[PDB]
């Protein structure tokens, strides 16, 4: 490395080197943070987490019990050691608590100051951070799976949620509009994404193991149907066209939004081009999940080589996006792993899990 | 090696109790060496793999001996100890399916006891003991 510090200092390579190098170095040296605690709150498994997009202090976590925790990740103790306090909580008491499992929350993109989150109660309410109240709640007729902001939108505010009824539920938060249905899944859609490119093109991913991308503004269905094979195994399209040979219970578009992995329960993971759905062939190998409902992993951001946190079981499994290379299991959960979102500012990984613990990975040394 | 004697010596189960002078004969060669206890780990899940329960409880028990007494399995134990980490949700919980679990129910309350125990003993920055417990106490203690 000092030869990465004195190439920086004498312009010899951009520092654009250093960081990314020096990030990818970081990233491979995830382990499990002894010097880093999250405080317990949740007494069941904690779906989802969520860092926040501006400035990454805070992260939203969503219970098994229906409880949403909000934690501040910043060490303002002198100490080295610290565990990230829990800052509010929408506990048992709440007056909008959840009733059942909450299952997706997400910070409203562009702002701290309203986050959303999701349950099993067929809810998808949105909440005000700084009194934590609820300023909006829409109603589903079916138990939610997951829903998502999306990350670029500067002009639309829809949520895409998708439940277990076949339809995809956009629910624009300006006036507050839950008609508009994407329709042409068949069974309960078990993730949603929006892409983080292009405003309004969202994908969808469903128990009949199809994944399907679809440009909202648009009128006529999907663009795109994922397809294993490219074409290899081509049929007038009424049951082909599947992106796994299970269910698809997870989509996350890598940073640069360019391609699309996506999980399925075939205990495979591929990676598409979300440009006209291709599947590049990246082998990944085995990738255990046999979650019944969606499962939310990551990529990484602004590191040489991009990799992606999988959750494997009882471990998160870490990839290389591109060439497939399991980079390492980090393996500290003793129940399976729900949930893993990622810190782009450091380099740290937050899991959760049905263990009702969230671990922090922070970079050795 | 001399390890493998002592095991021998203590986990025959045609006397099934706790010898002290042989734990501090064994608690002694472990400080003498840390090397005895790496391979000891190895002894212990020859014993915790075994057909007989007094066997698992005599592991068992040598394994929590060594990691409160020796200082050399507390290296095992209290780091690097991902093996005990699902070693701990393996015995208590029921074993991975097909495999069903297969120790004993007084060896499932004594290794409960040992984590009630080992939760205060060494958990200084180890909570996944307090962790595995409280799953247990709310799924399959």
């Amino acid at each position: 490395m000092l030869g990465f510090l004195s190439a920086r200092q004498t312009g010899l390579e951009d520092p654009l080197r250093l960081r990314r190098a020096e990030s990818t170095r970081r990233v491979l040296g995830l382990e499990l943070n002894k010097d880093r605690d999250v405080e317990r709150i949740h007494g069941g498994g904690i779906n989802t987490l969520d860092i926040e997009p501006v400035e990454g202090r805070y992260m939203l976590s969503g219970g098994s019990d229906g409880v949403i925790v909000l934690y501040d990740l910043e060490n303002s103790s002198r100490q080295s050691y610290y565990t990230c306090k829990a800052v509010c909580s929408i506990g048992r008491d709440h007056p909008d608590v959840h009733r059942y499992s909450v299952e997706t929350v997400q910070w409203y993109p562009h702002d701290t100051g309203m986050f959303t989150s999701s349950s099993f109660d067929k809810t998808l309410k949105v909440w005000d951070t700084n009194t934590l109240q609820t300023a909006d709640v829409f109603n589903f007729e079916e138990t939610v799976y997951s829903h998502h902001m999306s990350p670029v939108s500067t002009k639309h505010c829809l949520v895409a949620v998708g439940t277990r009824g076949p339809k995809v539920q956009l629910c624009d938060l300006k006036s507050g509009s839950c008609s508009h249905i994407l329709q042409g899944h068949r069974q309960e859609i078990l993730a949603v994404s929006w892409s983080p490119r292009y405003d309004y093109i969202l994908a969808t991913a469903s128990a009949d193991s199809r994944v399907k991308l679809w440009d909202v503004r648009r009128a006529s269905g999907c663009l795109i149907t994922l397809d294993q094979h490219n074409g290899k195994k081509s049929q007038a399209v009424e049951s082909a066209n599947t992106a796994h040979n299970g269910k698809v219970n997870g989509l996350c578009f890598t940073s640069d939004g360019l391609h699309l992995l996506t999980v399925g329960t075939d205990n495979r993971m591929r990676l598409w081009n979300s440009s006209n759905g291709e599947n590049t062939l990246v082998n990944y190998g085995k990738v255990c999940n046999n979650s019944k409902k969606g499962l939310k992993f990551t990529v990484s951001c602004g590191c040489s080589s991009e990799f992606v946190f999988v959750p494997y079981g009882s471990t998160i499994a870490v990839y290389t996006v591109y060439s497939g290379e399991q980079i390492t299991m980090l393996k500290g959960h003793y129940k399976t792993v729900d949930c893993c979102v990622f810190q782009s500012n450091f380099q740290e990984l937050y899991s959760g899990s049905r263990d009702c613990n969230i671990l922090a990975w922070v970079p050795s040394l | 090696q001399k390890l493998s004697k002592l095991v021998e010596e203590l986990t025959t189960s045609g006397e099934p109790r706790l010898n002290p002078e042989k734990m501090k004969e064994l608690k002694k060669i472990c400080k003498s060496s840390e090397e005895q206890l790496s391979r000891a780990y190895r002894l212990l899940i020859a014993q915790l793999t075994q057909e007989h329960a007094e066997i698992r409880l005599s592991a068992f028990q040598i394994v929590e001996e060594l990691f409160v007494r020796s200082h050399q399995f507390r290296m095992l134990v209290v780091s690097n100890f991902q093996e005990f980490l699902e070693l701990t949700l393996g015995t208590d919980p029921a074993q991975p399916l097909p495999p069903p679990r297969e120790a004993a129910q007084r060896l499932r309350q004594a290794t409960t006891r040992a984590v009630e125990g080992w939760n205060e003993k060494f958990g200084e920055a180890y909570k996944k003991l307090a962790l595995g417990y409280h799953f247990l106490r709310h799924n399959k203690k």
